[PDB]
RNA sequence: UCUCUUACUUUUAACCAGUGAAAUUGACCUGCCCGUGAAGAGGCGGGCAUAACACAGCAAGACGAGAAGACCCUAUGGAGCU
RNA sequence: ACUGAACUCCUCACACCCAAUUGGACCAAUCUAUCACCCUAUAGAAGAACUAAUGUUAGUAUAAGUAACAUGAAAACAUUCU
RNA sequence: CCGAGCCUGGUGAUAGCUGGUUGUCCAAGAUAGAAUCUUAGUUCAACUUUAAAUUUGCCCACAGAACCCUCUAAAUCCCCUU
RNA sequence: GAAAUUGAUGGCGCAAUAGAUAUAGUACCGCAAGGGAAAGAUGAAAAACCAAGCAUAAUAUAGCAAGGACUAACCCCUAUACCUUCUGCAUAAUGAAUUAACUAGAAAUAACUUUGCAAGGAGAGCCAAAGCUAAGACCCCCGAAACCAGACGA
């Protein structure tokens, strides 16, 4: 197995210069083997990716998923340890930059079918993983604008060359 | 080949030219010399008094691999070759023109 | 396991390649890496240029005074190239106008000016040094050499040589590794200008020619969104240029730029230069 | 619409295959050629009692190269020297 | 498992990598990879010839839309400059017509005048004087 | 990923062991003592196949005959089925003919 | 494939050729080893070879280390910043010669596709076609069914 | 039963939540018509069509999955019976 | 008249496109004898090389988050009701 | 899972039948029939491969190779020269 | 397929799909005989980056998914997966979901090449009208329905 999301948090970066802008605060938190399928999950994580902690909270405590309730506990677990230990000012200005699931350790076992045959189960298990980054929420890509399209697609037609020739 | 030349350009012929690099040459055959307002044509190489071509050899190089490939299906015949071209380099110096018309 | 060293071996080889592709190092100035003479550097420096430099005016050339400095805050916990630059820069500037004067008489002062210092420029200077090897064996105080200190160092090395084989080869060397840097290149597009129909304009007056007259010669899908105008100034009815654009304003200051090469005698089908 | 029986080209019942002005063309240059042929083979220059026995010499001597070539197929010789020459294997500096 | 083979890694990676700029599985599996890098390959060695034939026709398109612009047809140009016996071939031709246009309406003019002066010669068929630019410069 | 993460312990082998040392002497004594030993004497090894070589065949057929008396119960099935097979092998299928 | 290979366009490093010719070889380290078959080659070149070959080039230092080695090499150093290292690995004299001369002989820039067989800054002397040439223009610049 | 099917209830079903298989699977970026062809094309030729995606139905095709066809023939292949 | 092959010419180089079968030159990795000592050389050996056997074992996919499975109701969770 | 049980052993049964038969590169390489409980196979021949010895090999000028049968095909065999 | 007769100190082994089936004849399967597995990896002390599959990061018209290319991923042009079998397969004939590991040419006679010695060769035997001695090279894997013997089963 691999557990290199928790080590993400002790990487200790050299103090800043004083013309320097101010890094932004990472933690890193994750929960291991949980008795729910990582599909399922990807979902929920999809879902609360690029939303500040409390907008994502808020989300996922009316969401009738069971994973909702067990990403909620890690979101509030790493704002916890945020505050404590990573010195975030404050609860609030915290966002998801990264929620995904991914596959757990999973356990064989027998489905008796009708006629003396079988199949194979997968008590499936999932992790979760979340980066919880200082600052507010990175504002949504804006839409293209059709002045911004056209713009490119004259770009492209400027980058036109006479092809196979001197 | 025949090529389109001018000076300052750069010229990639296919093979090694048993010449030191940094090496000048005049390229003889000059079929067509031509300027903004007149141009000259041979019947069909223009003479030596007529043009002067010159190139200097700057680079001997091998082509990046070549990958020569036979494959026919369900018969067990499959081959594989790489090979490199020997290449050099020729950047052109000058055109000169007389007047010997 | 499977018995055997040299799959393993490759394979730690190919593990390691991975990890510096990964995590690159950061660089480092070549004398610090194996395989290194200074001695022998210089002289093969010297002989690749094939020049006769004095072995001790291009060490001077090649030390520069941060790195003086440096090396005595070291000691604490040497000639440096400064006149050597000023010299080298000087007698390129002079140079390099002269060559410029000579194959373009009608190019205004200002022109030649700007074109001087695109050459002799912190861009085309540090691009030439880097492929001469002249920052390999530059000795600075940091790495990478920064771009002043690598001018400074360039033009050290061409008051080397001027000091060593004289003007006559100094110049030649210069034409060879400065003017070469010209080739291909676009006339404003060495010369940054601002109103082209400005400078025809003020041009043509010194020159006793009539005001030019913007003329649309040809045109092509104007109320489109991809419309072309080839505009021409005409002088005394006649035409001195036309230039394409997208516009009709474009199109007329690009008129008035070919106007102004043509008038300058920097046209793209001009006389190469000979070498 | 419009189906050929079985296989085009083989059957009974053929896909029509016409000729055109090209292939007439080119026919007709090949014949041409072939007639220009039978005119110059219809005047040889010796008879065939003037040839007999014209190249019999040089024909003899040709066959004797290919059987001394024949003949002479032996073993490639052996050197000492090539046999030595292996121990440069090991050669080393001092 | 007295001899076992140790460096099927860098067997499987000399084959993946070629197949990594692919799509789906046939850039990671092997058994999938060889079969197309071994088609790309054969591709590769063949279409130097379609590369050859394409850049013929392209030339000849360029050189009939040059000659057309001209007013002549490409047949009637190459014809005609074979018989002023000036040996530019397509690609170069191409390239005049592309980047020097007032030298590739010199070549038209004398594609067109041998032209004419074919047509001439041909009404006019005799022992009528040879046309000035008809006349062949013999070698030996 | 069958291939090692890490180099195996590295592998020193004494080229100068008396093993090595002294390997290869006596191979030369009956040359060079009179022939009172032959030199397929030195060899120490199965009784069956002390200066004496074969197919596997032979080499079976040679252990039953020597010590097939002095045999296990199960091993001495394996031969005799290993020889019979070896038989049918040899005798009926192959190539050539 | 070139498809699959990265590609770049003739070119030279500093327009090598418009003023005087620059050897762009620079360095050439011989990683050469006292014992092993390996680099018998190496050696009998850096016998008999390794002078003439500095002397004849001038430009180019070369640094020659004998030190333990399995697989002797050649590290190639151009002026642009380049590195090719090379095996002389089981190579003869006349190999390792002929590879050493290709090297000095060879610019700096990647051995890789190079889309054109040529390299013009100044394709066109007499104007690059547009649309517009060969088009004769019209009186008043009239576009066709232009009624004044 | 049918002419001639309709209405409702339960299960099933669809959506939400939990748990969670099976055959199958060369790779697929997986269209229609005509022609071709190892003799019945999604992949070939000529045309036509064509932003990308889910969800629910259908069973015309993928010579669909399933069982190395039980029919038929062969094997100096078996076995049962007379 | 032109277009048109891997035919032919052209510049350089050439052993480098037939199934079964056959001849030959090289060679990955392993061990052994001597070398070598950031991966090797000369030889001797052999369980000596896998895109394919409805191949064996293990992992993980597709079908699929699909087919299927489950807890009568309220409540003080004492109890009551259907 | 009984036209004759199941397990173990002989047993790696045998299979003219099906399937599979793993590094690189070059080269030569498609060709009459006979016999056979034999036509799904094999031996001989023919062809093919390799190495070796030797000298004629192919193409082919006249001349020449049947009457039955009154006439009658493309051709063939043989064959110096070349 | 004889007999007379002759005389007679470890590893160019495996190293957890290997080597014993074996961590065990245990677990499990079968009434019974009987069949029969899998696997573990820290450190001196614990009293201290890489398979497949996915996710980061769904997707754009068109097509064996690539090649020629291109400024440009696609758009343009060219291109009927592979193996086996077959007269002939894109074939709508077989096999294959994919990754890792394992998985299949054994040898005599006579020849050929290279040595040694030579009317003799060979370390008894055997061969010899240049032979003889030695070496090199030289022939696969899975699959039946079956048959028989002895046990186990109402
Ligand atoms: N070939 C072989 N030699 C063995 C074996 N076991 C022991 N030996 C040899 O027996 C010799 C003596 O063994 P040691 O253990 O040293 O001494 P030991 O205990 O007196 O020996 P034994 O009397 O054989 O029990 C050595 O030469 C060993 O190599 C074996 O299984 N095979
Ligand atoms: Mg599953
Ligand atoms: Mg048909
Ligand atoms: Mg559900
Ligand atoms: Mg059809
Ligand atoms: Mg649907
Ligand atoms: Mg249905
Ligand atoms: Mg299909
Ligand atoms: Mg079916
Ligand atoms: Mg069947
Ligand atoms: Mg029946
Ligand atoms: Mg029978
Ligand atoms: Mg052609
Ligand atoms: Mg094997
Ligand atoms: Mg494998
Ligand atoms: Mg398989
Ligand atoms: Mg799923
Ligand atoms: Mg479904
Ligand atoms: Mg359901
Ligand atoms: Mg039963
Ligand atoms: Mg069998
Ligand atoms: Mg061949
Ligand atoms: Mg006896
Ligand atoms: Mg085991
Ligand atoms: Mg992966
Ligand atoms: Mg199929
Ligand atoms: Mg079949
Ligand atoms: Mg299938
Ligand atoms: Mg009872």
């Amino acid at each position: 197995i691999s557990r290199k999301w928790e080590k993400k948090n002790k990487i200790v970066y050299p103090p800043q210069l004083p013309g320097e802008p101010r890094r932004p605060a990472e933690i890193y938190h994750c929960r291991r083997q949980i008795k729910y399928s990582k599909d399922k999950m990807w979902y929920l994580a999809k879902l609360i990716r690029g939303m500040s902690i409390d907008q994502a909270l808020a989300q996922l405590e009316f969401n009738d998923k069971k994973g909702a309730k067990i990403i909620k506990e890690v979101l509030l677990e790493a704002q916890d340890m945020a505050v404590r230990d990573h010195n975030v000012e404050f609860r609030s200005n915290l966002y998801i930059a990264e929620s995904t699931s991914g596959r757990g350790q999973c356990l064989k076992r027998i489905r008796y079918h009708g006629r003396g045959r079988f199949g194979i189960m997968e008590k499936v298990y999932c992790h979760y993983f979340v980066k919880l980054v200082e600052g507010p929420p990175p504002p949504p890509e804006p839409p293209k604008t059709a002045v911004a399209h056209a713009k490119e697609y004259i770009q492209q037609l400027r980058s036109r060359t006479i092809v196979h020739t001197l | 080949r025949q090529w389109k030349v001018t000076s300052e350009d750069l010229i990639l012929i296919g093979n090694e030219l048993d010449l030191a690099c940094g090496e000048r040459i005049r390229l003889e055959k000059v079929l067509l010399v031509g300027a903004d307002n007149f141009t000259l044509l041979g019947k069909p190489l223009l003479g030596k008094d007529l043009v002067r071509v010159e190139a200097t050899v700057i680079e001997k190089t091998e082509s990046w691999p070549r990958i020569i490939m036979r494959f026919r299906k369900r018969k067990n015949f499959k081959k594989k070759r790489i090979v490199t071209t020997p290449q050099t380099v020729l950047r052109i110096n000058s055109i000169e023109i007389a007047p010997c018309l | 396991v499977k018995k055997g060293f040299r799959a393993a071996f490759r394979f730690q080889k190919e593990l390691e390649r991975q990890r510096l592709l990964r995590c690159p190092p950061p660089p480092v100035r070549r004398s610090e890496k194996p395989n290194w003479d200074y001695h022998a550097e210089i002289q093969a420096f010297g002989h690749r240029l094939q020049e006769n430099f004095s072995l001790d005016l291009l060490k001077t050339a090649f030390v520069n005074s941060c790195y003086i400095k440096s090396e005595e805050a070291k000691r604490q916990q040497l000639k440096s190239n400064q006149e050597l630059s000023e010299q080298g820069t000087s007698f390129s500037q002079t140079c390099l106008t002269q060559f410029l004067e000579d194959e373009y008489p009608d190019m205004p002062t200002e022109g030649i000016k700007n074109l001087v210092d695109f050459l002799t420029g912190e861009e085309v200077v540090c691009h030439v040094a880097r492929n001469l090897a002249v920052e390999q064996l530059t000795l600075s105080e940091e790495f990478p050499v920064p771009p002043a200190v690598l001018q400074q160092t360039f033009f050290a090395v061409i008051g080397a040589l001027l000091q060593s084989s004289g003007p006559e080869r100094t110049a030649l060397f210069i034409r060879d590794f400065l003017i070469t840097q010209m080739t291909g290149k676009e006339l404003f597009e060495m010369w940054k200008i601002i109103n082209p129909m400005g400078l025809l304009v003020e041009e043509l007056k010194k020159r006793n020619v009539s005001a030019p007259e913007s003329r649309l010669t040809r045109q092509s899908g104007g109320t489109t969104a991809l419309p072309l105008y080839f505009v021409g100034l005409y002088c005394d009815k006649k035409l001195i240029a036309e230039g394409p654009g997208e516009t009709v304003l474009v199109a007329e200051e690009e008129a008035a730029r070919v106007a102004l090469r043509k008038l300058y005698g920097f046209t793209e089908n001009r006389r190469p230069w000979n070498y | 619409r419009g189906r050929i029986p079985g296989r085009q080209w083989i059957g009974k019942h053929r896909r029509p295959r016409f000729v055109s002005l090209r292939a007439k063309q080119n026919m007709i240059r090949r014949l041409e050629i072939e007639a220009e042929n039978h005119y110059w083979l219809s005047m040889p220059y010796m008879t065939r009692e003037q040839e007999r026995g014209h190249a019999a010499v040089r024909r003899r001597e040709a066959f004797e190269a290919i059987k001394a070539a024949a003949t002479s197929k032996f073993p490639p010789h052996r050197f000492i020297a090539d046999q030595l020459d292996h121990l440069n294997v090991t050669k080393k500096w001092s | 498992l007295r001899n076992r083979v140790t460096d099927r890694y860098f067997r499987i990676q000399e084959v993946l990598k070629h197949a990594r700029h692919f799509r789906g599985r046939k850039n990671r599996c092997y058994r999938l990879a060889v079969r197309t890098v071994i088609r790309a390959f054969v591709k590769c060695t063949k279409a130097r010839y379609l590369k050859k034939k394409n850049m013929r026709t392209l030339w000849i398109n360029r050189i009939t839309a040059a000659s057309q612009e001209h007013g002549l047809k490409y047949p009637a140009l190459i014809g005609n400059l074979v018989k002023c016996q000036v040996e530019l071939n397509r690609k170069v031709l191409a390239d005049l017509a592309i980047y020097e246009p007032k030298t590739f309406k010199s070549l038209a003019a004398l594609a067109s005048r041998r032209r004419h002066e074919g047509f001439a010669a041909a009404l006019g068929d005799g022992k009528e004087p040879e046309g000035i630019f008809s006349r062949v410069v013999q070698y030996h | 990923i069958g291939i090692r993460l890490t180099l195996p312990p590295p592998k020193v082998v004494d080229r100068w062991n008396e093993k090595r040392a002294m390997f290869g002497v006596y191979d030369n004594i009956g040359i060079l003592g009179n022939f009172e030993k032959h030199p397929k004497e030195l060899i120490r090894g199965p009784i069956w196949l002390r200066g004496w070589k074969g197919n596997e065949l032979q080499r079976c057929i040679r252990k039953r005959k020597m010590v097939g008396s002095r045999m296990f119960a199960d091993d001495l099935h394996n031969l005799n089925k290993r020889i019979r097979y070896l038989y049918k092998h040899f005798n009926r299928h192959g190539k050539f003919r | 494939t070139a498809r699959g290979t990265p590609s770049r366009f003739l070119a030279s490093v500093l327009h090598n050729g418009l003023g005087r010719y620059v050897q762009q070889l620079q360095r050439l380290s011989f990683s050469v080893s006292r014992d092993g078959a390996s680099s018998r080659g190496a050696r009998e070149f850096v016998e008999r070879e390794v002078i003439d070959f500095a002397r004849r080039n001038p430009g180019v230092v070369i640094y020659v280390n004998s030190r333990p080695c399995c697989v002797p090499r050649v590290v190639a150093e151009y002026l642009n910043g380049a590195v090719r290292e090379e095996s002389i690995h089981c190579k003869s004299v006349e190999e390792i010669s002929t590879l050493v001369q290709k090297l000095a002989d060879q610019s700096g820039l990647d051995v890789i596709r190079i889309r054109k067989p040529f390299h013009t800054d100044n394709p066109s002397i007499q104007g690059q076609w547009h649309p517009f040439t060969n088009k004769p223009t019209t009186f008043r610049g009239l576009r066709p069914r232009e009624v004044q």
